[PDB]
């Protein structure tokens, strides 16, 4: 019913909405009312949204499939219309409104003539048809559209030069973007549209004021509305040039500020030598007159007024009129402190705040002539303050005012600054005006440094505010290279404004070096400015900047406020700090500061409070605990400041309109009498100091607010409105809630604390623990506020250490200098923009990530009063006032106090989210989710119902969480970690169930085997949640434990462990060992790569892993190199067909490009109406990424991994962020799965706890003793069946090279050397080893298999060792474990002094002879001469070992070599011999001074196309020296191990590649056909045919760093210790 | 109790600042008085026969550096560092009685390498030795 | 000509004026050479096969650093500049570097004012050598706040003293030197109180 009538009002809408159309200058018909089309569109998509939730979707399913494939499209195609219509309209106006552009670009407006013409085609065909259905169903239309966007795209960048010749004409135009600057000029004609862009070229002028026509300029308005009315307005009819009568308005807005000034001094000459001034007249002139003539007027008739009593003062008899002065100041202070108390409008009481301010100044100045005892007006005391002089005679009006300190003289710019926060003049601020005008008059530069928060760059700003300057604010950083600050200091110097450089020293040192060279030219033409010499009729003074002559204006000056000692900053040079005049800004005036706040916000015990106040903030500075996120300066005190007066304005309103439902009754003086300032300022310190407290520090602060303010009590008002929506959002959000001391009363607390700080601070910090309930209370904030007060909220969920710093706030091409967006840069832009209604919503971003500060502090600006982001290219984006910078970190130790002090901490501890408030949240998603995507969810709810008496406070999984946490685990353990494995792990439960019920459709499972199951399961995935990353040992204490404190039945065996037992689908505790069978392994399939042979650990974690994979859930394996881990992770995987594994060797170099080229071979991104999603390419089959060594990427000196952080996002949010165009990537069918070494060995980082959160972590530890006796017996059993009379030697075989491997790993150690890892690998080896040499020999006596056993032995636990006593312990003890192990045998037959065997002298692989083998190596050697390499050599000993050594590893599949060695042994000459005695080719790169990456690639490209499609072995050598960068490594580490590299074939050497791979497989006999299987086929026919040699010199640092750098290099490289000759 | 009455060395002590605010905040306390206006008052005690008065707080280990202290009386010495037996930290009210023009403030580090300052003790000069040379001679208070 | 090394142009200025420099004799000088130790490398290289004009010079400066090359040291000449040994030292600096024209001006009182600016400069320069005692840190007191001080006394001085051969010394202004070099020019990098 109600269905159809859905389908009927979106059928009525669409086909009769037409697009509004309107006249744009008689050419086109445009289209306007863009957001009532994208909104109707939204609501009809929700609609068909709300559509299939119905139960009667079924038989409307096809009519809303086809709607809402309609409304995409509409959606689609306007999105894009919105963007082109834009473009064209500010394109079309720079090539028609200039007529010079013809010329200089002619190419460029042929082509956008084209694209013109072709759009005004389309506009005449929507004009024919303005319905929204048949405009969208025209043919080839949104594909016109694209194109259309990329030629307009094309065609706006090639405008630059255009530009950068613009801003010459207007210099304010270099602080505009050229995105912006485009806008400006061709929408010279429609000024309306550049009202957004006077704010970032004018000081406060925001707008302009235009008549009817909008052909006149009126005057100028700031942000607050204060509007100044121009004397003669400029008119643009005259003057239509865009620069032309912009600057006709600036030099408007002087003028007219000037002569208001002059008429203001005039009247306020009135109130001055007045012994009684009127409330009413005064008020009156404050309306009248601008805010910064008021103070300017104020100031001028103060300093007349000194001026005048000190020149009556002559004498010094005079009755001293300077009381007369202090009596008119005081009295005027009382008639402002009397306006204040009542209310006034917001632009008047901003105005009587500033009065205020600068009177209370006036006063104290006055007072310390009068202490002082002054009678002259040239005493310094006098001459040291700042002095106005007014000069109404003065025929030009911009040179009337003239402003002096000590020796300075300066002339007001008359810049219309608005209504700007004026400072306190503090004791401090008047030593910083002091030593900055004294720098300026010395035409140096000023530079104030000292700690954070003192008052650097406001006291800069307030000085460059006061001289009426146009100051500018830049964000320095290591991206502020010679060319950007060059092209800044170009416009600062034509402009004639300051440049206020702030974190100058966060410049590169070779930068600042650079640009002292610019700055010293600059001041040199500044002070020959000065000279009286110079006459304004001669050429205007210039200085070289960027090899151009630039006009410097007089009025220009640069300022640069540093940290001296933070981290992320570099040091000055000498040459450059003489340039500049430093200030000490340490210690500021915050008690003054205090005082005069307090007494311009209307406090009556504004002394009171202020000396109760900066006492008590410096009692918290140094009672409290030292915290990383504690910030006790005068940021934090001027927060509390400014939270005092908007409490008390809020307050006061609050008991006005309480009398107004009582009665009538309104008097200020009352109200304010009766006023509790106390609790006013105790209220403003708990909303903005409690929330980052940490838990012992509250009751300090308490205490101490308690003892400064006695008998004063604060109780917080209820936000009982929020509370509700709070109640409903958790709710829908399966998250608990609670009031006060309820279970999640803390949480929620912290929700309200974080909702009042985005109230007050546009900057946020969540500190606090992994796993702190941080991401779900302000995810439930931002959705409660939405239903609240009705605004949409978004957020933009930005991980700022998972991209690199250019890829997050944007590059400078150092060629082009075009700028391009970062993430974050277009985030905040697209937000400023607004194109789609984004001012509209409440826009939040949130950095979560690590926070250091590389690239924290370029948001110093936007976090400061400022709330500006800085450019390098000059360009500046105001932070609009609906955005929240927000921080989700759990740690501040590596950010500076710049940051910490700028925004409003919230410290979310670890007892803010309890345990059991985890429980709930699981056990409602059990209860409500299906596990599917219902009998699959009555399953669930019965299987809670049986878990919720064990999911309870000091129950079965509390108790045992907490006995866990005293074991140690191979990894740090987290508490989410335990019970993120646990849920994970109970999931896969009920999915037994489910699968049961349907293997046994008659009999489904009961209630009474459903308890069974569940309760018997619960602890079975405790014990393996809790210890699954621990040693056996702790494995079984954990098993006590539970056996100790459980109720459910539990096994009966006396020794047996819990962890030896599983659960089966019948509800009994069943043995692991039933499932352990003595398996025969096949012959030929003796130590196979893909053969396991199944033992008590192998089942026990391939159950475990396909538990966790089966859901998809991210896991790693833990443990020493060889135990396993791949093993048993491929072993699992085989039970699963619908999953894919892809091979990554991470490495210390490793950054998130080796995951994207990964994603870029494996998987493809697809548009869908929800947004991008990357998916692997096959269908049906979810990829599983192995890292293999995911904690060995390194650590920067901020203690993060880019790699891990970028997999933390990729894991927790399902996505990541494309660095091309910025856009949020979904991922879809993609798994993650991590092998790595124990944190604690050498080179290996332990993990991150935000990324050990989500992923489960299991130990596979090595194999015991009796583990390999019967995984190597049943080799050795299979193997010896070969000889069926040495079938009774297996036993002792196994036993002998078990207790020899045993004794090797303990006696060699990586404490030794970093390359003695003795693992299963190496049985393995040893059991191929024997098995190759036996495969041929028909039969063999029992010597003779001792002899290969010994021979294996030698040639895997010698070869690597380094000294010689360590070979002789090991010739010595496999002699001894040969006897031990095989009495009654001809030791001499077997364990011969040399042990050489070689296939050269025969087809079968028997012992060779030395003697008989140097005659036949002789006589090769003399062939290889004259065919290779006519180098003779020399054999003795070591040399047919050691080719014996190579020849054995060049017949291996994927046989790799490592030669350790001096130089000059032979290593590279023997791998040549032997090579081509085996028929390889060798290849080695021609390596020289110019070589680099891109030639390396070349060349392993070429070895891999003859070795992979040309079927040619190659012996590719490489040397240590070749590697001349770290990108030669991490190739090499990735094609040692995969036989391939993922990236290395892209673009066209990828389709030549496949081609060469199709015909070689033809060669082969295989016709190949897809690129899946040729490159499968390529990466096989690479790992047989191609065999590295690798050399390297025996050094001691640098094999540990290989070992680090290249993994690979000893994992899959047969190493060998060449040495030097012995 | 006890704990009001022991002497504590300031070097000792992991952060020394929050002992000086806890003695204040004592005082403060005990006596129904506000913490911005109490005042601290030194008096270096011969040995340990002056007895704690509700307000005292004996100091240990503070070292006097380029003058000696007798009867609460600085002169400056040749000497490198001279040992104060026992400093008495009172707190008392803030009177606004001015200075004595015989009073300078000295520095009392908690290390030789003066980087951080503890707080701020006002000694009293004898005879008829420069309050100006005090300064100049670099004459300090070290913790430790 | 002067370059300040440490830019990717500001090589291609070194060499260029080089280049010039040796061919027409000029000097030039290349400032914090030590951030470019690899380019060091290189202009040694070229330094040695070459053959410049008579009165060329060459000013490399640095900031003895240990990453400059070393081959660079033996074939230049170094020249070390650092604190005066002593306050004897220190004025005898100080009074040969300010011009001899300078302190004989109009007033008689200038030469004495220049003196006590520098037995200040002296005094306060040798009491950094005493770190703990002589301040609380290694202020960096030098030549550029001698140079700033010398100014404000010609500037002030001038003021007072308009053109007269002799000045009373009461009418020297005491208050503006002594406070605008407790404040501005000394006491800019005073961070204590
Ligand atoms: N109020 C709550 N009630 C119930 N469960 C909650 C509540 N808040 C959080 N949780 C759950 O507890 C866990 C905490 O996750 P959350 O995202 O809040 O942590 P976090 O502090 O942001 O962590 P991280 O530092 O890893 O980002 C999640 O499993 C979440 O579902
Ligand atoms: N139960 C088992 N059955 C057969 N081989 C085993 C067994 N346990 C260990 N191995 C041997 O141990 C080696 C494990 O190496 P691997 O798993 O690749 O190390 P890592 O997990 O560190 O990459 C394999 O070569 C395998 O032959
Ligand atoms: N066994 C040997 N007898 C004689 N000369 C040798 C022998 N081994 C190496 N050389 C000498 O070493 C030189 C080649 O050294 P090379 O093998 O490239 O050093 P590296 O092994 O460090 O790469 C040849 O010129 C050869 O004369
Ligand atoms: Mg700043
Ligand atoms: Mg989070």
């Amino acid at each position: 019913m109600a269905l159809e009538e859905f389908l009927k009002q979106i059928r009525e809408v669409w086909n009769t909405y037409e697009l509004d159309l309107v006249n744009y200058q008689n050419k086109c018909r445009l289209i306007r009312g863009w957001d009532d089309l994208f909104n109707k569109v939204k609501e009809h998509i929700n609609s068909v949204s709300a559509m299939k939730l119905s139960p009667y979707y079924k038989v409307f399913e096809e009519d809303a499939l086809s709607w809402e494939d309609k409304l995409n499209r509409i959606m689609a195609l306007f999105d894009v219309w919105i963007d082109v219509q834009r473009r064209w309209v500010y394109l079309e106006g720079i090539f028609t409104g200039s007529a010079d552009i013809k010329h200089l670009l002619p190419v460029e407006t042929q082509r956008f003539q084209s694209i013109s013409t072709e759009f005004l085609a389309l506009m005449k065909k929507v004009s024919k048809s303005p319905l929204v259905m048949d405009v969208l169903n025209i043919q080839g239309v949104q594909r016109s559209l694209e194109r259309l966007a990329d030629l307009l795209g094309k065609i706006q960048k090639a405008l630059g030069e255009y530009l950068e010749r613009e801003r010459s004409s207007f210099p304010r135009f270099y602080f505009v973007g050229d995105e912006d600057l485009l806008e400006i000029i061709g929408n010279s004609k429609n000024v309306a549209k550049l009202q957004k862009h006077f704010k970032k070229m004018f000081a406060g002028v925001s707008s302009i004021i235009l008549n009817e026509d909008n052909s006149v300029v009126l005057g100028i308005s700031s942000r607050e509305g204060e509007e100044v009315m121009f004397k003669t307005p400029v008119s643009i009819t005259e003057h239509p040039k865009i620069n032309e009568w912009l600057t006709l308005v600036e030099k408007e807005m002087r003028v007219t500020l000037a002569k208001l000034l002059a008429e203001s001094v005039t009247e306020v000459e009135i109130f001055g030598k007045a012994t009684s001034i009127d409330p009413n007249t005064y008020i009156t002139w404050i309306d009248k007159y601008q805010a910064q003539l008021v103070v300017l007027s104020a100031q001028i008739a103060w300093s007349e007024n000194v001026e005048t009593a000190l020149s009556s003062m002559g004498g010094g008899g005079d009755a001293a009129p300077l009381h007369s002065v202090l009596s008119n100041v005081e009295v005027t202070l009382n008639v402002l402190a009397d306006s204040v108390l009542m209310e006034q409008p917001p632009l008047r009481r901003r105005k009587l705040e500033h009065l205020i301010t600068e009177l209370v100044h006036q006063r104290d100045v006055t007072r310390s002539l009068i202490k002082s005892k002054i009678d002259n007006a040239k005493s310094f005391e006098w001459l040291s303050q700042m002095r106005f002089y007014f000069d109404p005679k003065q025929t030009d009006v911009l040179q009337q005012l003239s402003i002096q300190m000590a020796n300075a003289k300066f002339n007001y710019g008359f810049e219309y600054l608005g209504v700007q926060d004026k400072l306190v003049q503090t004791p401090l601020t008047d030593r910083c005006y002091l030593t900055m005008t004294q720098a300026l008059e010395a035409r140096l530069g000023g530079s104030p440094f000292g700690p954070a928060g003192t008052g650097k760059t406001e006291s800069v700003k307030a000085l460059g505010h006061q001289l009426g300057r146009f100051v500018l604010v830049f964000n320095c950083d290591e991206t502020f290279d010679f060319q950007a600050m060059g092209r800044i200091f170009v416009g600062l110097c034509q402009v004639g404004a300051w440049g206020c450089f702030d974190e100058f020293n966060r410049l590169e040192e070779r930068m600042l070096s650079a640009v002292s060279q610019q700055v010293q030219c600059i001041q040199e033409a500044l002070r020959e400015h000065s000279n009286p010499n110079y006459d304004k009729t001669s050429a205007p003074i210039t200085c070289e900047l960027l090899n151009k002559q630039v006009k410097v204006s007089p009025d220009m000056a640069i300022f640069i406020t540093m940290n001296p000692g933070y981290a992320g900053r570099s040091n000055l040079p000498d040459n450059l700090k003489k340039l500049f005049r430093s200030l000490a800004m340490t210690k500021p005036d915050r008690q003054l500061i205090a005082q005069v706040m307090l007494y311009s916000q209307g406090f009556r015990t504004a002394e009171v409070l202020a000396n109760k106040i900066v006492p008590f903030f410096k009692l918290c500075d140094e009672q409290l605990s030292s915290q990383s996120h504690y910030d006790f300066g005068l940021r934090a005190l001027k927060s509390v400041l400014v939270s005092a007066g908007n409490v008390k304005r809020e307050r006061i309103q609050k008991i006005k309109r309480e009398k107004e439902e009582r009665g009538e009754a309104v008097d200020e003086g009352e109200i304010a009498e009766n006023l509790p300032e106390q609790e006013i300022l105790i209220q403003s310190v708990c909303e903005t100091m409690v929330p980052k407290l940490v838990a012992e520090d509250i009751p300090l602060l308490f205490s101490l607010l308690s003892d400064v303010f006695p008998g004063v009590q604060y109780h917080r008002g209820e936000m009982t409105a929020l509370r509700e929506e709070l109640k409903k959002v958790c709710q829908e959000m399966y998250l608990t809630y609670g009031d006060g001391e309820e279970v999640g009363g803390m949480w929620v607390e912290k929700v309200l604390q974080l909702y009042q700080i985005t109230q007050i601070n546009h900057g946020l910090m969540m500190v606090g623990p992994s796993g702190s309930g941080k991401s779900m209370a302000w995810r439930v904030l931002l959705k409660a506020l939405e239903r609240l007060e009705g605004v949409e909220g978004v957020a933009h969920i930005i991980d700022p250490k998972a991209i690199s710093k250019d890829h997050l706030y944007g590059t400078l091409d150092p060629n082009t200098r075009e700028w391009t967006d970062g993430l974050f840069t277009h985030v905040l832009r697209k937000i400023i923009d607004s194109v789609r209604g984004e001012l509209q919503k409440r826009q939040w971003i949130v950095f979560d990530g690590d926070v250091d500060p590389e690239w924290v502090e370029n948001l110093n600006s936007v976090l400061d009063d400022n709330k500006l982001l800085t450019l390098p290219n000059g360009e500046r984006l105001s932070l609009p006032p609906n955005v929240r910078i927000m921080f989700e970190v759990q740690d501040l130790k590596y950010a500076t106090l710049a940051t910490v002090s700028r925004c409003g901490m919230v410290w979310f501890s670890e007892d803010v989210l309890s345990t059991d408030m985890i429980f709930n949240n699981f056990l409602a998603r059990l209860r409500s989710i299906p596990l599917d995507e219902s009998p699959m969810l009555q399953i669930q709810r019965d299987a809670a119902t049986i878990m919720q008496p064990y999911f309870t406070s000091n129950g079965l999984v509390t108790k045992a969480l907490e006995h866990a946490f005293q074991l140690e685990h191979i990894m740090d353990l987290t508490r989410l970690r335990c019970l993120g494995s646990l849920f994970s792990m109970l999931h896969q439960a009920c999915r037994n169930v489910a699968q049961y019920n349907a293997n046994h459709p008659d009999f489904p499972m009961q209630i009474e085997q459903l308890e069974r199951y569940i309760q018997r399961y619960l602890v079975y995935a405790i014990l393996w949640s809790l210890s699954g990353d621990s040693r056996l040992k702790m494995r079984a204490e954990l098993g006590e434990y539970i056996r100790r404190i459980t109720t459910v039945p539990l096994p009966t065996a006396p020794n047996i462990p819990i962890i030896d037992y599983e659960v089966s689908i019948s509800g009994e505790w069943s043995p692991w060992q039933a499932k352990v069978p003595q398996i025969e392994v096949e012959t030929h399939k003796v130590a196979a790569p893909d053969v396991v042979v199944p033992t008590l650990d192998t089942v026990r974690h391939e159950a475990l892993l396909y538990t966790w994979l089966a859901e998809h859930k991210p896991l790693v394996l833990c443990g020493p190199p060889g135990s396993g881990k791949t093993m048993t992770l491929f072993s699992a995987l085989r039970a699963l067909p619908d999953m894919e594994v892809v091979g990554l060797n991470f490495s210390s170099a490793t950054t998130p490009e080796l995951l994207l080229k990964t994603f870029d071979h494996y998987c493809e991104y697809r548009r869908t109406p929800n947004g991008v999603v990357l998916a692997p390419v096959q269908l049906g089959k979810w990829l599983v990424l192995f890292c293999d060594e995911i904690n060995l990427p390194d650590m920067d000196k901020y203690g993060t991994q880019r790699v891990i952080s970028f997999i933390r996002q990729m894991v927790e949010h399902g996505g990541f962020y494309r660095t091309s165009d910025q856009t949020w990537v979904k991922l879809e069918r993609i798994q993650f799965v991590g092998a790595c070494n124990p944190p604690t060995d050498p080179g290996r980082k332990p993990l991150s706890h935000r990324f050990l959160r989500h992923v489960p972590v299991v130990y596979v530890d090595y194999p015991g003793p009796a583990s390999l006796t019967q995984i190597y017996g049943t080799f050795n059993r299979a193997m010896l069946r070969l000889i069926p009379s040495l079938r009774t030697y297996a036993e002792p075989l196994t036993a002998a090279m078990v207790e020899f491997y045993t004794m090797s790993q303990e006696r060699f150690t990586q404490d030794t050397q970093p390359h003695y890892i003795y693992s299963p690998r190496e049985m393995t080896r040893w059991v191929r080893g024997i098995f190759e040499a036996l495969r041929p020999l028909e039969t063999l006596p029992v010597e003779g298999l001792i002899r290969i056993w010994a021979h294996e032995a030698l040639r895997l636990f010698q070869d690597r060792l380094v000294e010689d006593e360590e070979r002789r312990w090991t010739d010595e003890n496999i002699d001894t474990v040969a006897l031990k192990h095989f009495p009654n045998i001809d030791r001499e037959k077997a364990m011969s002094r040399p042990i050489l065997y070689s296939n050269w002298l025969s087809k079968d692989y028997i012992p060779v002879d030395q003697e008989e083998l140097r005659d036949y190596v002789k006589a090769r050697l003399k062939v290889f001469y004259e065919e290779e390499l006519d180098v003779p050599l020399v054999l003795f000993n070591e040399v047919l070992d050691h080719v014996l050594r190579i020849d054995r590893i060049f017949r291996q599949p994927q046989g790799h070599l490592l030669l350790i060695g001096v130089s000059g042994a032979g290593k590279t000459t023997l791998s040549r011999f032997v090579a081509w005695m085996n028929g390889l080719s060798v290849y080695q790169i021609k390596v020289h001074r110019k070589y680099t990456g891109e030639d390396f690639d070349e060349d392993l490209r070429t070895v891999l196309r003859r070795s992979g499609c040309k079927n040619e072995k190659i012996a590719f050598i490489m040397d240590e020296s070749n590697v001349l960068d770290s990108g030669f490594l991490e190739r090499m580490n990735t094609l040692l191990a995969n036989g391939e590299v993922p990236g290395l074939f892209e673009g066209d050497e990828y389709a030549t590649l496949m081609t060469q791979c199709k015909e070689g497989a033809q060669k082969e006999g295989l016709m190949l056909d897809s690129h899946e299987e040729l490159y499968k086929w390529f990466t096989s026919q690479v790992i047989r045919n191609l065999h590295v040699v690798f050399t390297m010199n025996p050094s001691s640092e640098g094999l540990k760093d290989r070992a680090a750098t290249s993994p690979a290099l000893f994992n899959r490289c047969v190493l060998n210790w060449f040495g030097d000759w012995s | 109790k006890e704990l009001k009455n022991i002497h504590v060395c300031l070097g000792g002590l992991f952060v020394p600042e929050a002992y000086i605010t806890a003695t204040r905040q004592y005082v403060a306390q005990a006596n129904s008085w506000s913490l911005e206006e109490l005042c601290l008052e030194v008096n270096v005690t011969t040995s340990q026969g002056a007895t704690l008065d509700a307000c005292s707080f004996g100091v240990t280990g503070l070292k006097l550096q380029g003058a000696t202290c007798n009867n609460n009386k600085l002169s400056l010495s040749n000497a490198i560092s001279t040992a104060l037996p026992l400093t008495q930290l009172r707190w008392v009210k803030q009177t606004n009685t001015e200075k004595k023009a015989s009073v300078v403030t000295l520095p009392v580090y908690l290390n030789f390498t003066r980087a951080d300052l503890i707080f701020t003790v006002d000694f009293e000069i004898a005879t008829k030795e420069d309050p100006r040379s005090f300064y100049e001679r670099g004459v300090a208070v070290l913790c430790t | 000509t002067s370059i300040a090394i440490g830019s990717a142009e500001g090589f291609n200025q070194a060499d260029k004026a080089i280049n010039t420099a040796v061919k027409s004799g000029r000097w030039v000088m290349l400032k914090n050479v030590h951030l470019a130790p690899g380019w060091l490398m290189q202009l040694e290289k070229k330094l040695h096969s070459l053959q410049p004009h008579a009165c060329f010079r060459l000013f490399l400066t640095m900031e003895i650093n240990p990453k400059v090359p070393v081959n660079l040291l033996r074939a230049g000449r170094i020249f070390v500049f650092e604190p005066p040994p002593g306050v004897k030292a220190n004025m005898l600096r100080t009074f040969s570097s300010i011009p001899v024209s300078r302190i004989c001006k109009s007033p008689n009182e200038r030469a004495r004012l220049y003196f006590l600016l520098a037995w200040f400069h002296a005094i306060i320069q040798e009491r950094l050598r005493y770190a703990p005692l002589g301040w609380s840190k290694k202020y960096e007191f030098g030549e550029s706040d001698l140079r700033s001080a010398c100014d404000t006394v010609d500037t002030w001085l001038d003021d007072t003293a308009k053109g007269r051969q002799n000045i009373s010394p009461d009418k020297i202004p005491w208050s503006a030197l002594k406070t605008l070099m407790a404040q501005s020019i000394y006491g800019g990098r005073v961070d204590n109180e």
